[PDB]
């Protein structure tokens, strides 16, 4: 622990809505520094969203109006595209960074696949 | 899913095994593949691990430099080349796969498969 709960693959609808699931049970002493989604490119994932002190940050235009991120509910921050396109079909990651009670920072990430269903 | 090893057996100090991991039932090259060992009494510790879409490898301090992991993606197999066989090594050896990406490879908790294991003396 602390593990990701992210499924192995995810099917949306072509234009539609769909939501990329990622959660994890809140650790006693546990703070949540960072929340990560990253898009895989060949053998480099690159980042789409960052989450941390200063809020939230859409890294492209594609996505900025399209893509939301739950914050909400204490661990879970799962992802949510709008108007689905044929080439966000994709390999996901989800990535979360916590500040530790003995002091350190600990990472853990899980990965999705997107599908999309004409 | 099945991850089955094989390559362990019985050899002496300073001798080299090779351990191997077939996996049959998804396209494993976009999961991440790890090696772990549990020794009698012993908790199970983490040896080795390599990230999916090619990426990198990491390894336990006590096996570095001695073991190395490698993955075959065509032939959905994950291997471990162990070389200078100190005793303490004695255990079995699972392969385990899961779907982190960069983190937590050393996180039993973040695998979803598990092999059988390989003895190795």
């Amino acid at each position: 622990r602390p593990i990701l709960e992210v499924p192995e693959s995810v099917t949306g609808p072509w234009k539609g809505d769909v939501n990329l699931p990622c959660t994890y049970d809140p650790l006693q002493g546990y703070t949540q520094v960072l929340v990560k989604w990253l898009v895989q490119r060949g053998s480099d994932p690159v980042t789409i969203f960052l989450r941390d002190s200063s809020g939230d940050h859409i890294q492209q235009a594609k996505y900025q109006g399209r893509l939301h991120v739950s914050h909400k509910v204490p661990g879970d921050v799962s992802l949510q595209l709008s108007t689905l396109e044929m080439d966000d079909r994709s390999h996901y990651t989800c990535e979360v960074t916590w500040q530790t009670p003995d002091g350190n920072q600990v990472v853990r990430d899980k990965i999705t696949e997107l599908r999309v269903q004409k | 899913v099945q991850l089955v090893e094989s390559g362990g057996g019985l050899v002496q100090a300073g001798g080299s095994l090779r351990l191997s991991c077939a996996a049959s039932g998804r396209t494993f090259s976009s999961y991440g593949m790890g090696w772990f060992r549990q020794a009698p009494g012993k908790e199970r510790e983490f040896v080795a691990a390599i990230g999916p879409f090619g990426g990198h490898t990491y390894y336990a301090d006590s096996v570095k430099g001695r073991f190395t992991i490698s993955r075959d993606n065509a032939k959905n197999t994950v291997y471990l080349q162990m070389n200078s066989l100190k005793p303490e090594d004695t255990a079995v050896y699972y392969c385990a796969a899961g779907r982190w990406n960069r983190y937590g490879f050393y996180d039993q908790d973040n695998y979803d498969y598990w092999g059988q294991g390989t003895q190795v003396t």
